[PDB]
């Protein structure tokens, strides 16, 4: 589940970066 | 009732988001992503289009990285639901915001594109259901409804 955890962490980071930019 | 209208709108937003993400990747091919079924005079095409535009700066930076992690994950018809559910649940475990909602759409787009590129045709409607059903049952549709619906995304 290492890959699952990494994708989810990336998605939360990218999502938070977008949210801050908006 | 409010959640169900948001769920119906989510199907349109996701299909529009997929159409426009794919078109901009083509103008920067998956034939399943070149159709845009919408209800008459829908605003959800505009919503999906704008969400594909406003996430472009981040997405263009990281598209290769995301594709690489998907290659490692090796999603198939047999495991895609399990993997989608686990990843989406983790994404929202610490909260919901509009950026994370867009990240979920992007995940559905990249998952659908990846499986198609690896030979799995006819799966776009499956991923659409995964997205809609996840949002309905994991309180995302409720969060969107409390902000006035998907039209609130046009202010972003």
């Amino acid at each position: 589940e290492d890959i699952i955890r990494n994708i989810a962490r990336h998605l939360a980071q990218w999502g938070d970066s977008m949210d801050r930019s908006w | 009732a409010s959640e169900e209208q948001v769920a119906q709108d989510t199907e349109e937003v996701f299909r529009s988001y997929v159409f426009y993400r794919h078109q901009q990747e083509q103008e920067a091919a998956d034939p399943e992503m070149v159709t845009l079924p919408l209800q008459p005079s829908s605003t959800m095409g505009q919503v999906g289009r704008q969400l594909a535009i406003i996430g472009d700066d981040i997405n263009r930076r990281y598209d290769s990285e995301f594709q690489t992690m998907l290659q490692h994950l090796q999603p198939t018809a047999e495991n895609a639901y399990e993997y989608f559910t686990k990843i989406a649940t983790s994404l929202f475990e610490s909260g919901i915001n509009w950026g994370r909602v867009v990240a979920l759409l992007g995940f559905g787009y990249r998952l659908a594109l990846h499986v198609y590129q690896h030979g799995l045709t006819g799966f776009l409607g499956q991923v659409t259901r995964f997205v809609v059903d996840f949002m309905l049952h994991h309180c995302i549709a409720r969060w969107i409804a409390q902000r006035g619906g998907w039209v609130a995304a046009l202010n972003l």
